[PDB]
DNA sequence: AAGTACTTGAG
RNA sequence: UCGACCAGGA
DNA sequence: CTCAAGTACTTTTTCCGGTCATT
């Protein structure tokens, strides 16, 4: 079975430009789909602006499955990933 | 290694695979006058052991096909008596990294 | 997207298995028996004939009525039919590979002309690559002009070992139009190899042998390169061009099939009736021609199968052949909705990352926003503003899934927006949009910009973003694309935005700097002789939107 | 639709499986050797009426417990008691599970888990298909002729006296009412 | 407007995958077909109001899925089939690699 | 006959349900779909076992609609009838054509001619019976039948049975 | 053609550059694993100049009264003289700088010292001075250990490839080879103290902001490296025509077509 | 040494019109023609003949013929290339789609 | 126009 | 409502 | 029975109103 164990992960401990953009879009779409929000919308209304607060607080409950060319993959949480970008 | 002057009979040259496991290699004198490996543009090619190779493919998660290939007929491959499937580690100099190393599977 | 709910699970294509249609399959896949060259008009009646162009197939006249499958037009795809050919005919495309397979196998017992016995043959068979293995095996067997009964043994060449039986000299096969002719041998015997002849020889080629050649036991047998049962594409493929009621008008592909069916009916009558034997070869070659001509009409042998007009006739090959072809013109690039284009003009009072959108354009393009408690109150004021006011909306999309045209709807004044509905609203200031200028030879030729709804009919754009687009304002036009998803919006604003595109990776330097007036004036402003008195200095400072407030 | 455990795909090959019987040719789905949650090999699980009734009870009972956890912040009489648990753990619209639980309660041979497990130990030492092993625990038979007529798979698989020794131990094992 | 091949290339360069899809599908061609899970063809005589699916020929009335492909891709495959070429679309994998 | 089968189901959640009690809705959803279902492949899916250890797995979010898809692997009690399978059942319906018998969730119809000759119809009774020299078969009587064949009529399975053979009939 | 040839080539989460077949094209993007946007031309002052001027610039000899770090450059300057243990450290330091010089003169045979590299070190030092109001009057708080060992440790953190094995740890070592040459060139014990006049405080800031900047500078897995490259060669060629020995568009055609009979075959003989 | 010479010549046709291209791009085109073991022309004759996807190759220069030989030799397309996904109207495994997005229930209950 | 990919034909 | 020619724009 | 020459084939930048015939 393909799936690298947490302890054996080797990809950038930092979130990619492409990663952040898909996380930010996915949550934006979900917040707009009437999904539950894990942050205080402090007068906020735009779902991307909301999703941004969620990623800032690292309270986005999604995981990136980084697939390697052999099919095997590493799972990284948005909580795990460093956001220097 | 058989170093001939001008030619070898097509009759005689068709006796090379007649003695396995052993192997024969034909070389023209004029071709060997200059060591092509010594030229500016020719980097260092290095033969990988069955294990060195096995490890490379493991560490890069590669199928033999996925590797860049060196032709059997290749001047450097001929210099190192490279056999189908043998891998060479090519250490070149980079204007970008300083040193970059590639690999080539034999043809 | 295909419209209406289906209980079937939604999946993504992960593999595409190419093969050939076996006659047996063509018959099973078929919904109608297709036997009359007449499309429709069940003798005068404006209804389709139960024999071609819906003898059950797809649909016409926007009738759900489509062989009980209901659905109709946007929903029902096509439904394939079939037409059993009177004689086997070659497929134009495989005409050469058929020849090359004949050049490899014994034209009498169907055994590969070369065996595991020939040493060069063992080497060719050792090739992993399906196409390269075929190539090497052909080059080898083309030479062999006899199906050997016995070949010398691997040990001593003194003692011969028997392989596949029968002697027989093999022909030297050559093409003559859409026919294959041999040359067996003072003076040779030269005859045409029949489509049926080739077929029964191919039908005799063993799995081991034909899989040693390109072929696959399940997906593509050599025998399937010859056509027996023709698949009839449904109307959605070959639409009837109706230019009123009485004005029928059928497609080119419909004419060619009718012609094949016309040619078939003749060949079958000659056979099933008083066989004139040498008139049969005439009607047979005509069928070969039409079946050929329908799939390819840009064939080497001169007859262009011209439609009586002086027009050649669009083959199926011609339909897909690149740039305008189905691949390059319909799939690699498409015409798109949520698009706009007008003359561009330069604005120094715009932000680098803004784009001036003419109110006309802002009022036609639309972003579908989901009715969420966050927007619910604003969205209602847009719906109530309607499609004519600037901040307004064009349609309300219900939970039920049905469009409300606020332009007409009797309830356009009303509408109590429930959550989960969508409001297709006019583009507003600060929406992400993809802006581009053709020819698009750059990552930079298309950049994401914030909207700024302005009056007057041009796209106004900051002058320093002129260089990446390579645009001038001498009557250049530019394209605008409106994303429809909240996730697609993010894509633009997070990767494609102009500020991001500033430093270019092709040159490892910034692809936009200060240009023209501002560059000429920055030199003038700078130089030691330039001094500014208080009255003007203060205006200069106010102009900086981020001025600290410090003189 | 609910997806299987076995993944033996039919690449183009139309040809479907032969008929099913007591030639013990069940489906491809119901083979003897099959794929476990862990991806392990595991023998087919076939239950007899009573082995089957207790399993369903066990699940719903522990589901009613899970439904009471989440909501924090004698045959004639066994039928009514079962029908009450169904009203509490099942979707109601499960008309099949009601008829099945009534059938199982009015057709089961062994009431208690002890008597069921004893029957399970008894039969699962013959080395017959879980089919035969369950059928033997399901249909009440007197003769080895009776048994070997109804379960005609058994025919050469067991001795006539041996099967009859089991049949007569299953009788002494039958629960009352 | 024509979102040309060039225009596609830029979107690729950028990495805007979901956008490229929205352009090519949602904002154009986007269509839904029912394909068979045995012979991967657009056969399936799917009467939706009745919830009947069936691919006669495969006899299969169960192993049927729904895909979203550009209508012109539907058209392409139909044209290839008309030319005796079987462009079988499978929703699973085999080869691995 | 009653089997325990290791099965899966791909349920597709919607973003509104991406809340603290998500698992609960998925488990509850699996039951909606799967429990009380009937396929030909596995037959009647009667009851999902071990509600506590139902494996939900990590769900993947589908592009262009945040809805997430989870392959909910589970284990259930199934009933799949077979040819030659001998069943014990109760009479339900009874006409001049024969009688239907309830076997678990499924019904097995026993044709007039799949019965011994001596056993003949009696319309003149409430309820209508099938009377023999010894036996009497009516709407509440218990029977033992051999399944001669099966048919998968949508969300059900029906069988045709016989009580003609030895050791079969009334109990 | 260039686009259709390169489409499918991208960087994978393993820093390897591969096509739709997963066949490796480059083992690491552009032989260095760096995003081309994050690259500025920077000199390598170890390449050029006389062998004398080099020794002046980088040699510190705590065992020679004339060639020591003056006690006006660092606080420890007085008690540092004769410290054979620290001279051991400073010997390896210089020995490596000489190694570096030989290596760089090997790579760039012409002596060209201006090359595009990530992390503009000049700007970092330039800032540290304006940030920490570095007065070029008073002596530094840094130790020979602080500088020497600090730079040694910074290097271990300039990660491109993570792999815990030896093929990858050797690949890591290799991709940084040139940037480190630049790093050691710019942060020599002499150069840091005599030229830059850095306080320990400033040095740690420079050291962190190099690590920081380097890391950001690396390529992103997903980068459509294939298309990019095709447009990067493409656009120039298309503009080098649109505006009003074989060379230009015709020779480029020759090259891309791997044309056999080429128009101007020549052979430069040394 | 072929790669070296090839890059040298490419580089000079670009540097010929003053124009600067960052090494990597020319390096990549050069590396691509080369990896195969020889000099793979950027023509239908060279790159378009490789073991890549049928749908991908038919998207350039020899379209219908590529597809005909696809059927005649029962080719199987990975659907790994950009072109294939674009023909299929599927989110390509390109940049933003080079990874997958998952929801973790562990974290969904932790964030409340 | 410039490859390719073959036949066609001389020694 | 179909597509061919011609003439144009940056 | 090798290898020169003749044979055929397939490409050719990107987007963006009028007039004709006939569907
Ligand atoms: N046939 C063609 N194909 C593609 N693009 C074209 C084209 N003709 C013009 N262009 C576009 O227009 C740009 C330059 O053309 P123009 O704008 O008409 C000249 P200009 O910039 O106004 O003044 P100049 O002549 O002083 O340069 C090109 O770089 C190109 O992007
Ligand atoms: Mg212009
Ligand atoms: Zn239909
Ligand atoms: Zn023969
Ligand atoms: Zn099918």
């Amino acid at each position: 079975e393909k799936a690298i164990p947490k302890d054996q992960r080797a990809t950038t401990p930092y979130m990619t430009k492409y990663e952040r953009a898909r996380i930010l879009g996915t949550r934006a779409l979900q917040i707009s789909m009437n999904a539950p929000v894990f942050v205080d919308l402090e007068g906020e209304t735009d779902p991307l602006r909301i999703a941004m607060k969620e990623l800032a607080e690292k309270k986005i409950p999604l995981v990136i499955r980084r697939y390697l060319p052999d099919g095997s993959f590493e799972d990284w949480s948005v909580e795990e990933l460093i956001v220097d970008l | 290694i058989f170093v001939y002057q001008n030619n070898i009979t097509p009759s005689a040259m068709k006796l090379v695979p007649s003695i396995p496991p052993a192997t024969i290699e034909t070389f023209n004198e004029a071709a060997l006058v200059v060591n092509i490996t010594h030229h500016e543009l020719v980097p260092k090619h290095i033969r990988l052991s069955s294990d060195e190779k096995r490890e490379l493919l493991k560490r890069y998660r590669l199928k033999e096909s996925q590797l860049p290939r060196i032709q059997r007929a290749d001047p450097v491959a001929l210099y190192l008596g490279l056999k189908r499937g043998e891998v060479v580690k090519i250490i070149r100099k980079s204007e970008t990294s300083g040193r970059y190393a590639s690999y080539r599977i034999c043809m | 997207v295909g419209q209406q709910y289906s209980s079937a699970p939604l999946r993504t294509v992960k593999e595409v298995q190419f093969g050939l249609f076996s006659p047996e399959e063509v018959r099973a896949i078929s919904v109608a028996k297709i036997r009359f060259p007449e499309t429709m008009d069940e003798t005068q009646t404006r209804a389709k004939i139960g024999g071609l162009n819906d003898p059950r197939l797809g649909s016409i006249d926007r009738n759900l009525k489509c062989q009980t499958c209901q659905e109709g037009m946007n929903e029902c795809p096509g439904h394939f039919g079939h037409i059993d050919l009177a004689k086997p005919v070659f497929h134009v495309g495989f005409i050469a590979k058929i020849k090359k397979v004949c050049e490899c196998v014994c034209m009498h017992c169907g055994k590969l002309l070369l065996d595991e016995h020939n040493e060069l043959m063992r080497q060719a068979l050792a090739i992993k690559d399906s196409k390269k293995r075929f190539a090497a095996i052909w080059t080898l067997c083309k030479t062999k002009m006899v199906c050997e009964t016995d070949v010398p043994s691997e040990d001593d060449p003194t003692q011969l070992v028997s392989r596949g039986g029968c002697g027989n000299t093999q022909p030297t096969i050559r093409k003559d139009g859409l026919k294959l002719v041999g040359s067996w041998k003072d003076e040779p015997e030269l005859r045409v190899l029949s489509t049926e002849e080739i077929l029964n020889i191919f039908k005799h080629i063993s799995v081991k042998d034909f899989t040693s050649l390109g072929f696959n036991e399940v997906f593509s047998r050599p025998e399937w390169m010859i056509l027996t049962c023709l698949p009839v594409p449904p109307p959605p493929v070959r639409p009837s061009i109706s230019f009123n009621e009485s004005q029928r008008g059928e497609d080119d592909l419909t004419f060619k099939l009718a012609d094949i069916l016309k040619a078939n009916i003749s060949l079958e009558t000659l056979e099933h009736n008083g066989a004139p034997h040498h008139a049969i070869e005439e009607a047979e070659s005509l069928l070969q021609f039409h079946v050929a001509t329908y799939m390819d009409n840009d064939i080497a042998g001169q007859p262009q199968a011209l439609q009586k007009s002086g027009r050649p006739v669009k083959s199926i090959r011609a339909r897909l052949k690149g740039k305008e072809g189905r691949i390059r013109g319909n799939l690699m690039g498409k015409r798109v909705d949520f698009s706009a284009r007008t003359v561009i003009s330069g604005d120094p009072n715009l932000e680098l990352d803004q784009v001036g959108v003419p109110k006309s354009i802002a009022k036609t393009l639309t972003y579908p926003e989901v009715v969420t408690p966050y927007n619910i109150d604003r969205l209602t004021q847009l719906v109530r503003n309607g499609p004519n006011e600037h901040p307004g909306a064009k349609y309300v999309i219900r939970d039920s899934g049905d469009r409300i045209d606020l332009r007409y709807s009797k309830r356009a004044g009303d509408i109590q927006l429930q959550y989960g509905w969508k409001v297709e609203r006019h583009i507003m200031d600060n929406d992400p949009v993809l802006f581009n200028r053709q020819p698009s030879l750059h990552k930079m030729s298309m950049m994401a910009h914030r909207v700024k709804v302005i009056p007057y009919s041009t796209f106004r754009l900051n002058l320093s973003v002129t260089s990446p687009y390579n645009a001038d304002f001498d009557g250049d036009e530019m394209n605008l694309h409106v994303p429809q998803s909240e996730e697609t919006r993010a894509e633009l604003s997070q990767l494609c935005a102009v500020p991001l595109q500033i430093v270019s990776p092709q040159s490892n330097k910034p692809c936009m700097g200060i240009v023209q007036d501002t560059l000429c004036g920055i030199r003038k402003l700078t130089l030691r002789d330039t001094f500014i008195e208080l009255d003007q200095v203060l205006n200069m400072l106010y102009w900086v939107p981020d001025w600290d407030g410090v003189i | 639709s609910t997806s299987t455990f076995q993944t033996r795909r039919r690449r183009l090959k139309k040809v479907e499986e032969e008929e099913n019987a007591a030639t013990l040719q069940l489906g491809q789905e119901f083979q003897l050797k099959q794929i476990n949650h862990q991806g392990e090999e595991e023998e087919l699980i076939a239950l007899n009426l009573s082995e089957a009734r207790l399993v369903i009870k066990e699940a719903l009972v522990e589901r009613r417990r899970a439904f009471k956890r989440s909501q924090k912040k004698t045959r004639e009489k066994e039928l009514e008691s079962i029908d009450v648990l169904l009203e509490q753990t099942t979707g109601g619209n499960n008309k099949d599970l009601k008829n099945t639980m009534q059938y199982l309660t009015n057709f089961s041979r062994f009431r208690d888990q002890e008597t069921v497990g004893a029957v399970i130990q008894l039969l699962k030492s013959t080395g017959l298909h879980p089919f035969e092993v369950a059928q033997l625990g399901s249909l009440a038979c007197d003769t080895a002729d009776e048994a070997k007529t109804l379960i005609p798979s058994l025919n050469n698989k067991i001795s006539d006296d041996e099967l009859e020794r089991i049949l007569k131990e299953l009788s002494n094992l039958e629960t009352l009412y | 407007l024509r979102f040309g091949e060039m225009e596609r290339d830029c979107m690729i360069a950028h990495g805007a995958a979901s956008f490229l899809k929205e352009r090519l599908m949602e904002a154009s061609d986007a269509f839904r077909v029912h394909i068979c899970g045995i012979c991967g063809l657009m056969t399936v005589i799917a009467k939706l109001n009745h919830n009947q699916f069936e691919c006669k020929g495969c006899d299969n009335k169960i192993d049927i899925y729904q895909i979203h492909i550009p209508y012109a891709a539907k058209l392409l495959f139909q044209e290839l089939m008309a030319m005796n070429i079987t462009p079988r679309l499978y929703t699973d994998r085999s080869r691995d690699f | 006959m009653f089997f325990i089968k290791d099965l899966s189901l791909n349920i597709t959640l919607h973003p509104s349900f991406f809340g603290p009690r998500m698992k609960q809705y998925l488990k509850t959803k699996l039951l909606e779909e799967v429990e009380g279902s009937c396929t030909g492949k596995f037959g009647y899916i009667l009851c999902v076992l071990d509600y506590d250890n139902i494996d939900i797995q990590r769900g993947r979010i589908l592009p262009t609609d945040g809805s997430a898809e989870f392959n909910v692997k589970y284990r259930a009690v199934v009933f799949k009838p077979f040819k030659g399978e001998v069943v014990d059942g109760t009479v339900v319906s009874c006409s001049q054509h024969g009688f239907e018998v309830q076997v678990g969730p499924m019904k097995v119809f026993v044709t007039k001619h799949l019965m011994p000759q001596d056993l003949t119809f009696n319309a003149g009774s409430n309820p209508p019976s099938y009377q023999s020299s010894e036996d009497v078969i009516t709407i509440k009587s218990r029977i033992r039948v051999k399944i001669e064949g099966c048919i998968s009529q949508v969300s059900s399975i029906h069988a045709i049975g016989s009580i003609k053979e030895d050791y079969l009939g009334a109990i | 053609r260039l686009v259709k040839a390169l489409e499918d080539i991208m960087v994978h989460y393993d820093n390897t550059t591969r096509n739709s077949l997963g066949n490796v094209i480059q083992f690491i993007y552009g032989e260095d694993g760096m995003d081309a946007a994050h690259i500025e031309k920077q000199s390598l002052d170890t390449i050029g100049g006389s062998d004398a001027a080099f020794e002046k610039r980088y040699r510190v000899d705590l065992l020679n009264t004339d060639h020591t770090l003056d006690p006006s450059l660092l606080e420890s300057g007085s008690e540092i003289l004769g410290d054979l243990k620290l001279q051991v450290l400073l010997d390896e330091e210089y020995k490596q700088l000489v190694k570096d010089r030989k290596f760089l003169r090997e790579v760039f045979v012409d002596g060209e010292a201006n090359w595009p590299l990530p992390v503009n070190i000049r700007r970092i030092i330039q800032n540290a001075q304006q940030t920490f109001h570095i007065d070029h009057t008073k002596p530094s708080d840094l130790t020979i250990k602080d500088i020497v060992l600090g730079v040694k440790d910074l290097q271990e953190n300039l990660l491109v490839l993570r792999g815990k094995n030896e093929i990858i740890q050797n690949a890591q070592r290799d991709a940084v080879t040139l940037f480190c040459c630049l790093l050691r060139s710019r942060l020599a014990t002499r150069r840091v103290l005599q030229e830059y006049r850095l306080t320990k405080q400033a040095f740690d800031w420079v050291l962190s902001n190099i690590e920081a900047q380097f890391l950001r500078s690396v390529v992103h897995p997903g980068e459509m490296v294939g298309v990019l490259a095709a447009q990067s060669i493409g656009e120039p060629a298309t503009q080098m025509t649109l505006n009003t020995v074989t060379s230009g568009v015709p020779r480029l055609k020759e090259i891309l077509n791997v044309a056999k009979n080429m128009k101007t075959p020549s052979l430069t003989v040394y | 040494a072929g790669r070296a010479a090839l890059y040298k010549e490419v580089y000079n046709v670009i540097a010929s019109d003053g124009s600067y291209v960052n090494y990597r791009h020319m390096a990549l085109l050069v590396d691509v023609m080369t990896t195969q073991g020889g000099l793979t022309s950027v023509t239908r004759h060279g790159f378009n003949r490789s073991n890549t996807g049928a749908l991908m190759r038919c998207s350039f220069e020899e379209t219908v013929e590529i597809l005909f030989e696809a059927g005649a030799s029962a080719e199987l397309d990975d659907c790994r290339g950009v072109s294939e996904n674009v023909i299929l109207g599927q989110m390509a495994p390109i940049g933003t789609g080079a990874f997958d997005v998952m929801i973790d229930e562990e974290s969904l209950v932790k964030y409340m």
